[PDB]
């Protein structure tokens, strides 16, 4: 390569394409594009350095001397066209789904992986999960695998492959094949058709594989932390609610519909945006799902019961509360709907009617009624809907784990696998979007911390003492912005305060948060012209805009203890068993609060263990290989935090080379510095670094290695290609003359 | 876009009338009031909102003390004015003033400081490419679509009088009389008190403003109507307060506007409006008077009262030579005449070169207002 300075350029067919700097001045550099060969001007900050071919198709992206999104994107692209799906970026393990079925995942490969370090072999899942398994037998401490939300990617499918590895390693009746069967169940209940994807997991899935001290499978269970239950009640403009609702509607025949008394989509208030077809023909899917349940060993009776309550949640919509002239309390003049509800549950209509409309509350020790507005009672209806759904989901998970069988229990330790939807961005970005972002924030923070401890311990292993700030702290102010209840209060807290205070509007909310918390650097009010979204924050991924409309309504989840009690008394086994219930429970209780709590549980669980990280990307909408859409990959790199990971490691000394490698490889650089061969290989590096004139800030001396900054090896490599040019010239001239 | 549109704002005291140049009516018209919470609030999760501006203030009147930032065409308090403009652009129009040239109205004979300081704000508060500050009366004359006339301009701020002939304009002849809607209001609340009704506070001062805006009318002969007040039948009208109280106002009704014609009621020597019109016309050249007598245009909010035109006609005709006929042209929609005039002026192509440019201001300073424009 010539010293034209091939430097990656922004462009809007390829996200980053190679181009020769040559002419420069100020921000504007006139640059020769490798492909077209046309010269155009752009600001120079925009344009990111390229790594030499020696780095091309690197196993580990941390190894690149130039760390930027452009270099990342090139490396990944290169790998992918080459047919290589797996790459390691820093701590991350990056996979890009080819959508083809690849010959991979044989027995030879897995055996081949065993007992080796990640660098020792090519990138693969089997490697990182090997890291987890080995760290468990070795460290005797539990491990966790984080997969970040990507479609539809077959993240689960990949995870089946992880389990396949796990089985082959741990020995000594096939694997839990019903794990495959579980997908449609949880998929049906848990997932919905959205703008980003037709199938996307709202709920987080935590899959625990339990291992004895011997290292064998005692069994497994599933845990489901976060759910968006607000999705059932409320939805985006052009999206669908959970699959089960629709597949229930079209799928159930008169045989089942007549029992459940299901109606078409137009009949239900709780179903937004109409039927929203969607089919897909449906109905067939529902049919598949029933068998999927059945093999798992749930009785037809149980299925019918389940589907009945799934109707019940929808039925909560048909109830209409009518505001009464003059009085506050409102009421329900039409018994038909709630009569239907009462058939669908154990409730007496009258009991329920009094309870809902005018509930009784324990003002110790003697009960007293309450007056409830129309709005308040509506929220209660929506609450019981949402809480009902959540309870149902929980029971499914527990009943499912019963359908999973374990050997001798309590022995000894587990490997968690977390499947959760990744950081989301839409154009509009409603409330749920914010909650998702909040969780992805904390997860990201854990990753940073993990990386931090890895690097800090790596320094000691190489004997370099260095102190540097916790990487997790970067996210912390953003997190406090959303979370922090107290001194300055957080967005969630302030939302809750808005919700309870008498005449609360969305506008009063945003104004309030501006006034309360605008001094926060990660918070930005757009102001002036639109800027359709009313306030914005600055995450790791980037700046996201939020629309505040109807946030107060989404936040409200007041729950009547009286009606809840009635459920606890239900005649039917299913629902009564479900409601087999501290906080602020009753009224108060906000979705934001519950969500926060649930996330706290999850963060504790994950925090207990040693995590490991996998990042999934889809190349294209096409569902076919050989096509990598750079823009989409950029977007994914934003929301999975990989960009953040590169901007993290840059702050430290990402490039680590051994003395021996550094000398043998680069010796050509400095014939002067390098002596006659004292050897020991330390002195070599001492000399090399010394005459090459490098700032002591830009390297450290370690036991087996030297730690380097970004771009130091870029300069040294340029001195190797310059040196090689000098030597090519001297050689060729000498041979010629 | 072509021409970029342009923005127009009429701020005589009382009302801001704003909208896009190139339209027949303004989008936003609201009272120029900055109410402040006088009473310390005790809840949590209020506001707090240090103050309220525009018809927001009207809505939440009782709590606030209201301060009109403009008095007698002079801005008393600048930050308040800035707040009002802020409200116009962001709250109603939803424009970035950087994207539009803005026209302001302003009253004649008015202190320099207001024009200069006005411009200073427009450039160094709301960054704006260009602006102009224009005399109220002329604008209304344009709106009326006549080239010649003597424009009687009385807003809530102050009353003004500018004779114009064939375009042109007569500086010596321009007259400015300190009476206004606001002074009538102050008179009116005074005159109610003899009936028992006592309105002591800014809040209810606006209630009487509202009363005047409908109930009051001008007598076609004051003494006759006052005589017929003996037998009270039609001259009394029930009015409903927001409190639910009912007010009943007889002769007190029409003597309120009478003040314009008899400022002795108010206690000022300054002649009545009709006499001021004579004062203007008489200052003008003998030749043109014929058409000024015939082309008197009324503008501004405080000419709205029913029967004013007729009274002015009777008085002017009485005073003047009956050799020439005295037509008075007072359109309905007069209230908005200034703003309409502004719309038409910014719509004019040639005008598009007369703007005070941001650039020009930056080189030459704020003082350039007088240099360039009238
Ligand atoms: N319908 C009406 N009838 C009678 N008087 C009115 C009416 N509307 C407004 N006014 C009087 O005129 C004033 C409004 O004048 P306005 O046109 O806003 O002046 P400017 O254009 O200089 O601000 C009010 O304060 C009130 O006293
Ligand atoms: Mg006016």
């Amino acid at each position: 390569w010539t010293a034209r300075r091939l430097v990656w350029v922004p462009s809007e067919l390829h996200g980053f394409e190679a181009a020769a700097l040559r002419d420069e001045g100020e921000e504007e550099a006139e640059v020769e594009l490798a492909e077209s060969g046309r010269r155009l001007r752009l600001p120079r900050d925009q344009i990111q350095r390229m790594n030499p071919p020696k780095f091309s198709k690197a196993e580990d992206m941390a190894e690149l001397t130039c760390l930027n999104e452009a270099s990342v994107l090139h490396n990944l692209r290169e790998r992918y066209y080459s047919g290589l799906i797996y790459t390691y970026s820093g701590l991350f393990c990056v996979v890009i789904n080819p959508y083809k079925q690849l010959p991979i995942y044989t027995e030879a490969i897995v055996e081949m992986y065993r007992g080796k370090k990640r660098h020792e072999v090519p990138p693969h899942v089997y490697a990182v999960t090997e890291g987890a398994y080995r760290s468990m037998l070795q460290d005797r401490e539990d491990q966790s695998i984080l997969c970040t939300g990507e479609s539809g990617a077959g993240k689960t499918e990949n995870t089946k492959k992880v389990i396949q590895y796990l089985a082959h390693v741990a020995s000594s009746g096939e694997l839990e094949r019903q794990l495959l069967q579980a997908n449609p169940i949880l998929e049906a209940f848990g997932n919905a058709k959205t703008v980003k994807n037709d199938n996307s997991s709202r709920f987080g899935k935590f899959i625990r594989i339990n291992f004895d001290v011997a290292g064998y499978i005692v069994g497994a269970n599933i845990e489901t932390y976060l759910l968006e239950k607000s999705r059932a009640i409320r939805q985006a403009k052009d999206e669908c609610s959970f699959h089960i609702f629709y597949q229930l509607l079209g799928g159930a025949g008169e045989q089942l519909k007549a029992d459940l008394l299901l109606e078409p989509c137009s009949h239900y208030r709780f179903l937004t945006n109409g039927p929203s077809s969607s089919p897909g023909q449906e109905r067939e899917l529902f049919q598949e799902t029933l068998e999927s349940l059945r093999v798992l060993g749930f009785s037809h009776e149980e299925i019918i019961s389940m589907l009945r309550m799934v109707s019940a949640v929808l039925q909560f919509g048909n109830i209409a509360l009518k505001r009464e002239r003059n009085t506050d309390q409102a009421t329900m003049p039409d018994n038909t709907a709630a009569q239907k509800l009462c058939r669908l549950l154990g409730l007496g209509v009258t009991d329920f009617s009094r309870a809902l409309l005018t509930p009784r509350i324990k003002v110790g020790r003697d009960y007293v009624q309450k007056a409830q507005t129309k709005e308040q009672a509506d929220f209660a209806l929506e609450a019981l809907a949402k809480a009902t759904y959540e309870r149902l989901f929980r029971w499914l998970v527990l009943r499912l784990n019963r359908a999973l069988d374990r050997s001798p229990r309590q022995g000894a330790s587990f490997l968690g696998i977390l499947d959760i939807a990744g950081f989301e961005i839409f154009q509009l970005n409603s409330f749920e979007q914010l909650c998702i972002n909040y969780t992805n924030e904390k997860l990201q923070q854990l990753f940073n911390h993990t990386m931090f401890v890895l690097e800090q311990e790596e320094y000691q292993r190489e004997g370099i003492p260095w102190t540097f700030l916790d990487f997790g702290l970067d996210l912390q102010p953003c997190i406090d912005l959303i979370e922090r209840p107290a001194n300055p209060p957080g967005l969630l807290a302030l939302l809750d305060e808005e919700c309870w205070f008498p005449k609360a509007t969305d506008k009063s909310f945003v104004e309030k948060v501006a006034q309360e918390q605008g001094g926060h650097p990660k918070f930005q009010r757009p102001r002036h012209l639109r800027d359709q979204a009313d306030f914005s924050v600055l995450h790791y991924a980037g700046k996201v805009d939020y629309k505040a409309n109807e946030w107060l309504m989404k936040n409200m989840d007041p729950l009547n203890d009286n009606v809840a009690a009635l459920l606890h008394q239900s005649t039917d086994r299913l629902t009564a068993e479900i409601w087999k219930d501290r906080p602020r429970r009753g009224m108060f209780r906000t979705v934001g609060q519950l969500y926060k709590e649930s996330l706290s549980r999850l963060m504790a669980t994950l925090s207990n263990t040693n995590p490991s990280f996998v990042r999934c990307i889809v190349p294209n909408h096409e569902k076919r290989a050989g096509k990598l859409e750079p823009r989409l990959v950029l977007d994914q790199l934003r929301c999975n935090g990989v960009l953040e990971g590169i901007r993290i490691c840059r702050q430290g000394f990402p490039n680590r080379i051994l003395f021996q490698e550094f000398r043998q490889r680069y010796e050509i650089l400095t014939p002067n510095a390098i002596p006659k061969g004292f050897m020991d290989g330390k002195q070599a590096c001492e000399k090399m670094i010394q005459a090459l004139e490098l700032d002591p800030n830009l390297y450290r001396v370690g036991q087996s290695k030297i730690f380097f900054r970004a771009g130091v090896l870029a300069q040294l490599e340029e001195e190797r290609a310059s040196e090689q040019t000098k030597s090519d010239y001297l050689k060729r001239a000498n041979e010629l003359v | 876009e072509e021409e970029i549109a342009a923005l127009v704002i009429d701020n005589g005291s009382g009302m801001c009338k704003a909208g896009f140049a190139g339209d027949d009516a303004p989008r936003a018209v609201f009272p120029s009031i900055v109410g402040r919470p006088r009473h310390q609030g005790v809840m949590v999760g209020m506001g707090q909102k240090d103050s309220y501006v525009g018809d927001e203030a009207q809505s939440k009147r009782g709590i606030l003390t209201l301060k009109y930032p403009i008095e007698h065409g002079i801005v008393t308090n600048w930050d308040d004015m800035e707040k009002i403009w802020h409200h116009t652009f962001y709250n109603e129009l939803r424009v970035a003033p950087e994207e539009h040239p803005v026209l302001l109205t302003e009253a004649p004979l008015n202190p320099k400081a207001n024009r200069e300081k006005m411009t200073q704000i427009m450039f160094e508060t709301f960054n704006t490419p260009a602006m102009y500050v224009a005399i109220q009366a002329v604008l209304s004359l344009y709106a009326s679509g006549r080239t010649t006339g003597i424009v009687m301009d009385s807003g809530d701020g102050v009353t003004h009088t500018v004779p114009i002939y064939e375009g042109y304009a007569l500086p010596h002849a321009i007259l400015r009389l300190d009476l206004a809607g606001r002074d009538l209001t102050d008179y009116l609340m005074k005159i109610l008190t003899e009936r028992g009704y006592s309105f002591t506070t800014t809040a209810e001062r606006e209630i009487v403003r509202d009363i005047k805006e409908k109930l009051c009318y001008v007598a076609l002969d004051f003494e006759q109507e006052m005589a017929t007040a003996a037998s009270s039948s039609s001259l009394e009208k029930s009015y409903e307060l927001p409190d639910g109280q009912v007010i009943t106002i007889g002769n007190e009704r029409f003597r309120c506007p009478e003040a314009l014609f008899q400022p002795s009621f108010l206690g000022m020597e300054s002649c009545g409006i009709h006499e001021t019109t004579f004062n203007s016309i008489m200052k003008c050249d003998v030749d043109i008077r014929k058409d000024l007598y015939a082309n008197t245009v009324l503008s501004g909010g405080t000419t709205m009262y029913p029967g004013i035109a007729d009274r002015m006609q009777k008085e002017i005709t009485a005073l003047a030579p009956s050799t020439m006929k005295i037509k008075i042209i007072a359109p309905p929609e007069r209230k908005y005449s200034v703003w309409i005039g502004g719309s038409i002026l910014a719509s004019l192509s040639t005008f598009q070169q007369m703007w005070i440019s941001k650039q020009e201001y930056d080189e030459s300073g704020p003082s350039i207002v007088h240099r360039k424009c009238f």
